[PDB]
């Protein structure tokens, strides 16, 4: 028997199986409702799209998000997302699969728990167990230990292991990512006077940002650069034509991570959180954690991301230091590379959370040892 | 046939401007490391100096 | 207006593989006076430890 | 010197001087020129019309409004609205005044620039400041906090301020207003065999909105009131006689308000947003902003809107605050009247722009600290 | 003449004068700034609210501690925090006042040597005098002898005192203390779906902790007790609604005290140093120093903190001996009171570092004999 390794994500669900180099099936995890009213009689409209489908019919649909900042929200809306990824996208029946699944650090203790029931009851499947995403971006990074930076949809967090032992003390959560990006787009894209307002025109913001937005390796000068010259203005096209050009814009939304004022947030940027992490780790551990930090997730994907963030804890770290980022350019998947990988491994077999287990301690089985 | 050859050299025009533009930030990353190479550089031939006077 | 905007992406052609041609020499140029400032890093960290040895 | 305090908005032009009560030069923002040929020689008649000569000659002109949605279109139009509005409503030299003009937030930055520029240029004014509209709603309601919710005729926005410092990533904007509201009634008076299309029978519809036109406290109750009475039809009388009767679409007309789905819209009600923007600013002034809920603007001055409001607004926050709407009965002039008090404040009189800070800065110099 | 008694501490500046049972001036020991915008002209808002002020406008604020843990780390801010004190809440003049300040054993001597310099300096009082938080505990408790476990909001310690003799080498100082028990309570919020993240919702966070926390005698039962019955459970109400239900994370903040491997730390808990802090003492006063164990400070105030330390202590020590933990009800000020009766006493007149004794020795006059 083989392992389902679905990393469900917020914003992108990438599921596939134990033992594959990728995911077999990647789409976003939107589910849409018609809000017309519907003439045609015959054709027989269905009352929701679930996956990319939705994103085809995406111009007559109000695209719902079931997982807002890696806490689920919608759980009807959830068990939709999955039985699309088991059954229409992956073709397999979840009666005879054990199935790993993701979740963020510093999440509700509910989420856990009601996925696992689901998972049990709704689907039946024989096994599951839930792991952290950073956790599965280190393995498939190849590394033991690391400071690892995992920027998704929803959720960034820090998470410094060192030799197999995780700090929980110094794990940090942020709640700024790449929707608040998307949003900050938006409402930055109004001032030159173009105006996306429906969840359908939010996917064309979230293309034009993937396709046309960096990072500035210093912003000042970025800024100055794009006042005086006009080399950095480059036009989109939207999809009906009107082609669209933007200038400054480009890099001030992604500055959005490393001045989180801009969307008015008190925290501090990435670089900061990633510093601070390391200083309240152990004395002994802070050169290993600055030479292994380790880069994951769709945010962190960004033209120049690594090199800014490379400047920025240079310049907080002590000056006899080497500091060190490890982007690779499968970043995206890391977190699933990592729970095919783990599932895989057959020292793990044993720490599965059964069927009987389950029905034996109640849903309350998913904080114990089998964690 | 017109059009195919127009987008095409459009596609083209992306491509060369996605690899100019990452050379043009690998450029300007690489002289940064270089300016301080040399700040660095000149904090250790002074400490440099000042050890070979004090031995 | 298909063969004017195709004369146009033509010559964006043209300099757009000049744009590509320049990228690739100045990154040859460029990766060239890294490696160098490395091997000049390197031997100046060792004669940085050297010295505060000797001190 | 005294300056003058031009509020623009979009669909009436309200301008006066500095220091008084009320605006004393209130007419529409239209210009009309004539669509027919014109036979008598002699008549030596005019090629445009601004102002409320235009609504005198209705039936020979085509109307054209200037502002669409807060943002300006046709910039010959408004340059001619202003020389109209200096010279013929107030009667003043322009070269002599400072003036104080208004803009809804998150317009186009170009709509500023170019105001500015306009101002300096074409009618010579010695200074000018651009003002957001929200903000000078506040200072004529007297408080200094309050999430402030103006509804005029081209955009609705909320604004919330505390103590003075406005919270700019809550503020949001909404482009349904007095407009939509006119064309949705246009539309679905239809229902009983009137029939209004021209550019002048449109202010034959606003006027039948405004004078009979009101908010239901409950929509469905009021539909079967409708549907079984006839206690809640009313009459009106046209230019041309004819009496129109107006059954249930008094209150049909500004519910759009509350469900913008009628005219096909995606977003949420004004109950709604000026909710979510409660729920975005922080945690600890939101029970001031509930019980300091400021109203402005034409589209507030419905019968039942306040009432509506509060009842929407008190089922959707916790049940242990006192949620209160402030709705003073000079709404419409609200932004004039904060206006005036801010140009007339001593401290205000060293923060317009100057001619010669434009001259040496550009029109660039109106994004600064005066923003 | 009348001294000052100023009892700094890390979070809550109390204050008054010498000979009086209680501080007139307590408040809490922050420095906020505004980080919006500011929109009204003529607010003419300041750019600093320090104090009691700044806990109205939190949601305007960033507030930051001056005194991190028992240290100093910002000195303007400190100076703002005492010009307070002397003239808005104690409206005195501090040219004609000696002043007594605090501060914990085992600080750096920087921080003491500026702290005197600042007060002759800047505030220019004709003396001061730098006084240990325990040995004032210990005089207002009423006793000479006893070991006093002084648990503040940065710093908690042990020092053991025998008729009068303070022991030095036996003083032990922890890092852990009421601020982290607030970060704690932070980061276990989160597995109910409560997040508080900005430095004002801290400050939420600590009003919870101080009207729920209690410390559970048996750990292990109450644990089982709140995972088995619901009797545990007690509602707190937000400045707004939604209130939060806090189950055994109302005993499981305070036991922190106790495992400071919770939050990662590596020593023991406060029993064990108290305990190890007596078996390091002589051997002929340990019975006194059992029977004499001194409470105060702000940390000492859970309900049932008296009750566990006794059973743990007398768990640890040898069976023929009697334990006894005085913890009298205004713990919170004993540092207050013992300060103001101190510099009340007359043998004391003699122990100020006068000016001219600073004027002719520098500031290193302060770990002299004049301490
Ligand atoms: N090339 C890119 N540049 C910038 N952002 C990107 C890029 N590719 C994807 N993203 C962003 O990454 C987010 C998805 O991250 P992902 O790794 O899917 O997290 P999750 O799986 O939790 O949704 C999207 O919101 C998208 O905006
Ligand atoms: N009593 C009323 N009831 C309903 N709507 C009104 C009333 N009075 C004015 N309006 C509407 O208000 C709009 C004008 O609002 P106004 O405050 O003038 O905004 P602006 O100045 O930006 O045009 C008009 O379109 C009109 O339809
Ligand atoms: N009744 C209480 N229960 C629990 N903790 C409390 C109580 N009262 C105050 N505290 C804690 O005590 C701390 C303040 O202690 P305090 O005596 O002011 O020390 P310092 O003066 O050194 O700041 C605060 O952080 C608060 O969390």
């Amino acid at each position: 028997t083989t392992a389902l390794v679905c990393d469900n994500g917020s914003g992108l669900v990438k599921a596939g199986f134990a033992g594959d180099d990728a995911p077999r099936a990647v789409f976003p995890s939107i589910v849409g409702r018609p809000r017309h009213q519907g003439v045609m009689v015959g054709m027989g409209q269905k009352d929701s799209y679930v996956g990319d489908e939705a994103q085809s019919k995406r111009g007559i649909l109000t695209l719902k998000y079931p997982i807002e900042h890696g806490i689920i929200t919608n759980w009807d809306d959830m068990e939709k997302i999955w039985h699309h990824t088991f059954y229409n996208e992956l073709r397999v029946a979840p009666e005879e699969h054990p199935t790993l699944l993701t979740e963020a650090p510093l999440n509700p203790k509910a989420n856990r728990e009601k996925m696992t029931q689901i998972m049990f009851e709704t689907f039946n499947v024989p096994a599951m167990y839930v792991a952290i995403q950073a956790v599965l971006s280190l393995y498939a990074s190849g590394r033991t230990t690391g400071i690892v930076l995992d920027s998704g949809d929803g959720v960034t967090h820090n998470v410094p292991i060192y030799e197999g032992y995780a700090l929980p003390h110094a794990i940090m959560r942020l709640d700024l990512a790449g929707r608040d990006l998307t949003d900050y787009l938006m409402k930055i894209l109004t001032e030159r006077g173009y105006s996306f307002v429906t969840t359908a025109e939010r996917e064309i913001v979230r293309d034009i940002k993937e396709k046309l937005c960096y990072v500035a390796l210093d912003f000042e000068n970025e800024m100055a650069t794009a006042a005086s010259s006009s080399s950095l203005e480059k036009s989109y096209e939207l999809p009906d034509g009107q082609v669209i050009t933007i200038g400054n814009e480009r890099f001030r939304c992604p500055e959005t991570l490393f001045q989180p004022s801009f969307i008015g947030m008190e925290s501090a940027g990435i670089h900061e959180t990633t510093y601070n992490s390391i200083m309240k780790c152990d004395i002994d551990i802070r050169k290993d954690l600055y030479a292994n930090n380790v880069l994951s997730g769709g945010t962190t994907m960004y033209p120049g991301i690594a090199d800014r963030m490379q400047k920025e804890i240079t310049a907080l770290a002590p000056s006899t230091m080497k500091i060190k980022i490890i982007a690779p350019p499968e970043r995206k998947y890391s977190v699933w590379i990592g729970g095919s990988i783990l599932a895989s491994l057959s020292t793990f077999q044993q720490m599965w959370i059964s069927k009987q287990e389950y029905d034996e301690a109640g849903p309350s089985i998913v904080h114990r040892k089998c964690f | 046939r017109a059009q195919e050859r127009l987008a095409t050299a459009l596609q083209k025009l992306e491509e060369a401007e996605k690899a100019a533009d990452e050379s043009e930030r690998g450029m300007k990353v690489i002289e940064s490391r270089a300016q301080k190479d040399e700040e660095k550089m000149e904090i250790q031939e002074i400490q440099l100096k000042e050890a070979k006077h004090i031995a």
